[PDB]
């Protein structure tokens, strides 16, 4: 039916160079039938619970038996993967959700750019506002909309990157949907972001003149 | 070395049929059991199918068990899997993988992507996004249908300092965003173009980024 791999934790918090340890359980008794993957298509790590494949580094160490599974990975650097455990000791196999690293490193105030409505999206009936918030840790981070001084909380999408796999930051869009109609009523657009590198948020804005 | 081709995928209509197929190259195909496992993104990794060494005994997860047949042609070292009467939840990325002796997948193809729906394909529409010693241009990609689109900056000449931001989805069609940040004295200076190509639809557009 099934036997459920469960990795708890989403996101394991470590810094460049460490050794860290991901956890997989299984719901039922799966003896040592577990193997390990890496994932920015999957790459196989560790198999039989603790043996590496051929050309698989000595700084992963699969442990565990039973139940209780882990997979160590040691001198960790920036990189954008994931690691998954899996059964196979019957019929279906499955797999766990999934692991990610975050690697710590030194705040950083985001870089925040706004963009008005281009010519071509207003002559389709729709106006646009763009607001990029690039490059800041950590990743938690608050952006609000204000028109004409007004805070504008509906037609805004909003999207994050994963953490950059080489400087070991975030970056997150803000885009702000109206109507050519609604957005030719008012003057000024305001994209404010608050983050814990300053207590008071950082503020872009331009007018429609 | 091992390298394992899955076949093309793309936008079908539920409640067709369809047949992958994976060309298996630089080892003994018969010499290995073979599988396919399927992964919708932020859902995780759900095996599909495996099948012995000379096709004799596969093996299917009982939900699919009714619509999908796993098959291999060790004369073309070739593993096949065909689907029937496809629902929306087969959209996925499908992997064909060499399993081990033991049961693990020692080897992944580059795996294809399967969209499953009755949304019509839509082409996207690109705007530009325009304006210290850097400065941050971009491009807003709004309206498109299926996943995905591929944006790079003066045809991947311009690479670093690019955010591509992933695609949300918004009533069947997709938009998304992507920045790039280039030292303030190269631009206008120097050009800057956002290429956006969308296979699904053929299509592909430039726009070129310049002052207002």
């Amino acid at each position: 039916g099934d036997i459920v791999m469960t990795q708890s934790q989403k996101f394991m918090s470590t810094s460049v160079g460490d050794r860290v340890s991901v956890t997989c359980k299984a719901s039922q008794n799966v003896g040592t039938n577990v193997a390990w993957y890496q994932q920015k298509s999957p790459k196989a790590l560790i198999y039989s619970a603790s043996y590496r494949y051929s050309g698989v580094p000595d700084r992963f160490t699969g442990s565990g038996s039973g139940t209780d599974f882990t997979l160590t990975i040691n001198n960790v650097q920036s990189e954008d993967l994931a690691y998954f455990c899996q059964q196979y000791n019957s019929y279906p196999y499955t797999f766990g959700g999934g692991t990610k690293l975050e690697i710590k490193r030194a705040d950083a105030a985001p870089t925040v750019s706004i963009f008005p409505p281009s010519s071509e999206q207003l002559t389709s009936g729709g106006a646009s506002v763009v607001c990029f918030l690039n490059n800041f840790y950590p990743k938690d981070i608050n952006v609000k909309w204000k028109i004409d001084g007004s805070e504008r909380q509906n037609g805004v999408l909003n999207s994050w990157t994963d953490q950059d796999s080489k400087d070991s930051t975030y970056s997150m869009s803000s885009t702000l949907t109206l109507t050519k109609d609604e957005y030719e009523r008012h003057n000024s657009y305001t994209c404010e972001a608050t983050h814990k590198t300053s207590t008071s948020p950082i503020v872009k804005s331009f007018n429609r003149n | 070395e091992v390298k394992l081709v899955e076949s093309e995928g793309g936008l079908v209509q539920p409640g067709s049929s369809m047949k992958f197929s994976c060309t298996a190259s630089g080892f003994t195909f018969s010499d290995y059991y073979m599988a396919w496992v399927r992964q919708v993104p932020g859902k995780g990794l759900e095996w599909v199918a495996n099948i012995n060494y000379d096709g004799s005994t596969p093996d299917y997860l009982d939900s699919l068990k009714s619509r999908f047949i796993i098959s291999r042609d060790n004369a073309k070292n070739i593993l096949y899997l065909q689907m029937s009467s496809l629902k929306s939840e087969d959209t996925a990325t499908y992997y064909c993988a060499r399993e081990t002796v033991v049961g693990s997948f020692d080897y992944w193809g580059q795996g294809t992507t399967l969209t499953v729906s009755s949304a019509k394909t839509t082409a996207p529409s690109v705007y530009p996004l325009a304006p210290g010693s850097s400065v941050t241009l971009g491009c807003l990609v709004k309206g498109y249908f299926p996943e995905p689109v591929t944006l790079t900056w003066n045809s991947g000449s311009l690479s670093s300092g690019v955010h591509t931001f992933p695609a949300v989805l918004q009533s069947d069609l997709y938009t998304l965003s992507s920045s790039v940040t280039v030292t303030s004295s190269t631009w206008p200076s120097q050009s800057i173009t956002c290429n956006v190509a969308h296979p699904a639809s053929s299509t592909k557009v430039d726009k070129k980024i310049e002052p207002r």
